[PDB]
């Protein structure tokens, strides 16, 4: 309704193909706080996805951090899909390791 | 500051009849309440209001509705009357800036009847004291009876020399049934008044026994033979 | 000025029937408490979260807050009744209550309430107050809430005495976690620019704690003023991520390095050179089909 | 029920003290207050208690409150006959007008008069309008004696009733029975020195 969410998808450690890592999806600046966040591997939803407790910065804006255990590779695709009232259709953001 | 007044004092309604009861306050209170008192139970909130157009449901909100037309008035309406129920409805007004400033109305008394054919006014008789009590106690007890009235929507009062009296007076706290075996049975009521012998002995001291019956009106019109059992005063008299 | 204690409340009212209130508590950048709407007890998120409060002291607070949550939820449900057309559902309320702790005995306390996203009310001194630019209709709810002298006393007790006392103990208790040093780990990457024959150089810095870091692009001692620092993003393990970019023309990459300065390193600044032995070898392990 | 008053009914000798109490489970417990509801009328405030350990007193009514024990007592000093009424205890769960009141069932108080000089007697009272009807008033009987409503349909009898001549300091109990005179009160255990 009010503010549209901002999705950042980064890894915990430098990505090495075949070596296990942590993917993080940082979602901010949305309002109301009701939001749906899913991390996907090759379109398919990743099952065990851990979520931080929803909080909000000094500017009153919300932030929530989703993160999952993953193994990066050349062919496999990773994304973060967000459903929020402010948006007509869900926002899918792909992990780009070079930025 | 003023008064919170309910209307009517007493109410007669038939099984299924939609009754309404108004409450007006001049306290300049924004919050208004309609409660229901049941014997052996605490006051239960039906509806409340924060001012004109606001009607918020209580716990006993079922079978009723409220209408707050203006700050001054709150109005409760019983959607349908229950078979042969008897109820008390209490109005209260409250300060929006002082939780502890609550003022209450004197209550409305409801009586649901089978047929208005059952509604009868009281027949009031004064009994002059015993010449036996004056020669013994030197105290004269005028006695009064109010019999054959339905419902017990009555107000008895003693009057000497045109002025109402409370000293030496005693009225029954509860009325006596005529036929307790039948439902909607006529009632009896007694009231004593004691004055000094010297006072009663004087035939220039006038004693009047007033009874206010709260019966029917233009609204609540019947088609029976004998005179309407309307609201009236039926009073008896004596001198000595 | 050093550590800020924040108790964050997030209450959502969808209508007359549906509500939910959730909280998180922050000592600086570390969360100490978590209170779900489904949990009837405040949950500790660090082993030192009770601070130096006794079990009976803590229990008295938890019970205080337990009672408050149910009271607050209804009081709003009632204020929507009272405020009929001026405001209605869906309603969103945020509360920020806490201490900013300074050296010695120095402390400043606060209680701020945001309505529907905007900051509108603060508890100031001994009463609730609207703040500049608040909707006019808030005057009646404030006049109504300020009628309650018990809440005022309870709140004054917390902000003035309890919160500073609590957080002073909280600081001693958690010293090992608060004063921690985590070394950042940097790695370079690159992507094309909007412009033709232009590249953007990304320098990734991750896993550092505390938050203050310096990340610059260099060409000798020459700090590349074109460097654009990103916004600090958190990691799950209570550490930080940041990335610094530089827009270059193809071939200007040779000689450039990413310099990282941090407290954990101890004067041993990370110098990461574009095209270094490690860069090449680290780049081989991170290849994909885009 | 969250507010409970004790006892359901209380009998006190006139001129004595009355102690009615109320325990509650209402939370929060902002304030407690007592009302007196006169037989067939509305509710009248007597006192409001606000502090954790409060004591307040309006005229002859006095009250206490231990918000920890969640208990409050009402004290009527020098019980007058005019104190015969239901006493209702109410708890307000908030300080603002956003709160709600919780009402106890009430304690019915009955104040027996102090009949200092008894003279039990039942007299026949002739009607004002004519010879018939007739009625019999059993009066001046002690506080101890109690009136019984006989089984019979023909004779209707009322319960004990106090009157008070204020510029006399005089008080007398009474009972009324109508259609036989000496037989009117036979089901009630009448005193042996009853005049006729
Ligand atoms: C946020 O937290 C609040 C506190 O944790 C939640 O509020 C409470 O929610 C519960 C459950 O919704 C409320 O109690 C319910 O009362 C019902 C009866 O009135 C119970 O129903 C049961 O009986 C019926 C038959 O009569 C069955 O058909 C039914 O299946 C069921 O077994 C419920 O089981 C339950 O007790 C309670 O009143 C609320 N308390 C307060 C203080 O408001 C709130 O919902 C939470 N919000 C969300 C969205 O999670
Ligand atoms: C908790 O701390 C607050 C401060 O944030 C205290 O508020 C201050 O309390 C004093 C009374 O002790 C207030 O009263 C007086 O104000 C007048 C001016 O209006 C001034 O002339 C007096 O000298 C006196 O200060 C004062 O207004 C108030 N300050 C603010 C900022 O509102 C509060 O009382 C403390 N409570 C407890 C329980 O410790
Ligand atoms: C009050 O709001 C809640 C949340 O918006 C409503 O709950 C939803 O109910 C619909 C069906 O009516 C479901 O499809 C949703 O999944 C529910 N949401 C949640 C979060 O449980 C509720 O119906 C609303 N009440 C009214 C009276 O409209």
């Amino acid at each position: 309704i009010q503010k549209t969410p901002q999705i950042q998808v980064y890894s915990r450690h430098p990505p090495e193909n075949g070596k296990p890592n942590i993917l993080n999806c940082y979602v901010t600046q949305f309002h109301p706080p009701h939001i749906e966040i899913q991390m996907l591997k090759n379109g398919k939803k990743i099952p065990k996805v851990e979520m931080s407790d929803m909080s909000f910065s000094k500017d009153w804006s919300f932030y929530i951090l989703a993160h999952t255990e993953f193994t990066p590779t050349e062919t496999d695709t990773y994304a973060c899909r967000v459903k929020h009232a402010s948006m007509a259709e869900p926002k899918t953001v792909y992990w780009d390791r070079d930025m | 500051g003023g008064i919170i007044t309910q209307t009517p004092k007493f109410l007669i309604g038939q099984e299924g009849q939609k009754l309404t009861l108004k409450c007006q306050q001049n306290f300049n209170h924004d919050t208004m309440y309609w409660y229901r008192q049941d014997s052996g139970k605490g006051l239960r909130l039906i509806y409340y209001s924060y001012g004109a157009g606001s009607t918020e449901k209580g716990d006993l909100s079922e079978g009723y509705d409220a209408s707050r037309e203006k700050k001054s008035s709150f109005s409760l309406t019983v959607t349908s009357a229950q078979k042969n129920e008897m109820a008390v409805f209490l109005c209260a007004s409250g300060s929006l800036l002082d939780v502890r400033e609550v003022f209450f109305g004197k209550g409305t008394r409801l009586t649901v009847v089978e047929d208005l054919k059952n509604v009868f006014p009281p027949e009031v008789a004064v009994f002059e004291p015993s010449e036996a009590e004056i020669s013994h106690t030197q105290k004269a007890t005028l006695v009064c009876l109010a019999t054959g009235f339905y419902p017990d929507h009555v107000e008895l009062s003693w009057w000497v020399n045109g002025k109402e009296v409370h000293s030496g007076v005693c009225t029954d706290p509860q009325p006596l049934k005529e036929q307790p075996a039948l439902n909607d049975s006529r009632y009896a009521l007694s009231s004593r008044l004691r004055v000094s012998a010297t006072f009663w002995q004087n035939p220039r001291n006038h004693f009047r026994c007033q009874v206010q019956f709260y019966g029917l009106s233009e609204n609540d019109e019947w088609t029976q033979d004998r005179a309407k059992p309307v609201t009236q005063i039926v009073s008896a008299e004596a001198w000595g | 000025k050093n550590y800020t204690f924040r108790c964050l409340q997030m209450s959502s009212f969808a209508n007359r029937s549906w509500s939910r209130t959730d909280s998180v508590v922050w000592l600086g950048d570390l969360q100490t408490h978590r209170w779900s709407n489904d949990s009837a007890t405040i949950s500790f998120t660090k082993p030192w979260s009770q601070g130096k409060l006794s079990n009976q002291q803590w229990e008295k607070l938890q019970h205080m807050f337990q009672v408050y949550r149910v009271s607050f939820t209804r009081d709003i449900q009632e204020l929507v009744k009272m405020m009929s057309p001026k405001e209605d559902y869906p309603i969103e309320i945020q509360l920020s209550a806490g201490c900013e702790m300074y050296p010695g005995n120095a402390s400043e306390s606060f209680l701020h309430v945001a309505f529907q996203g905007k900051y509108v009310v603060r508890f100031w001194g001994t009463s609730w107050q609207t703040v500049p630019g608040a909707p006019s209709w808030l005057d009646l709810p404030i006049k109504v809430l300020n009628a309650d002298q018990g809440t005022s006393a309870t709140v004054q007790m917390l902000l003035n005495d309890t919160c500073p006392l609590f957080v002073r103990g909280l600081l001693e208790a958690g010293k090992s976690d608060l004063e921690k040093q985590e070394k950042p780990v940097a790695w370079l990457s690159s992507v094309p620019s909007s412009a033709h024959g232009h590249r953007q150089l990304v320098c990734h810095v991750s896993g550092f704690y505390p938050k203050p870091v310096w990340v610059m692009w260099m060409r000798g001692d020459q700090e590349q003023q074109g460097t654009h620092r990103g916004d600090f993003l958190p990691n799950a393990d209570e550490t930080w991520y940041l990335q610094a970019t530089l827009d270059v023309e193809a071939g200007e990459e040779a000689g450039l390095a990413c310099r990282v300065k941090h407290s954990s390193l101890g004067g041993q600044d990370i110098i990461l050179y574009w095209g270094s032995l490690h860069h090449i070898l680290d780049a081989q392990k991170m290849v994909w089909n885009h | 029920t969250q507010v409970e008053q004790s006892p359901q009914s209380l009998v006190v000798r006139q001129g004595e003290n009355s102690v009615l109490q109320c325990n509650y489970s209402v939370t929060p417990d902002n304030h407690l207050r007592w009302f007196k509801q006169d037989t067939g009328k509305g509710l009248v405030s007597l006192t409001v208690l606000v502090d954790q350990k409060d004591k307040t007193s309006n005229g002859r009514y006095s009250a206490t409150l231990d918000k920890d024990a969640k208990h409050s007592t009402l004290h009527i000093t020098a019980t007058l006959l005019d104190d015969t009424a239901t006493y209702i205890c109410v708890v307000g769960d908030r300080g603002s007008a956003l709160g709600r009141l919780h009402f106890g069932a009430g304690t019915q108080l009955i104040v027996i008069p102090d009949i200092q000089n008894p003279d039990p007697a039942v007299y026949q009272l002739r009607d004002s309008k004519s010879s018939d009807k007739s009625v019999c008033l059993f009066t001046d009987f002690d506080s101890q004696t109690n009136v019984s409503q006989s089984k019979d349909s023909d004779v209707y009898i009322t319960d004990k009733c106090v009157l008070d001549m204020r510029s006399m300091d005089f008080k007398s109990n009474s009972a009324v029975a109508w259609s036989a005179c000496a037989n009117a009160f036979n089901n009630s255990i009448i005193p042996e020195d009853t005049f006729f």
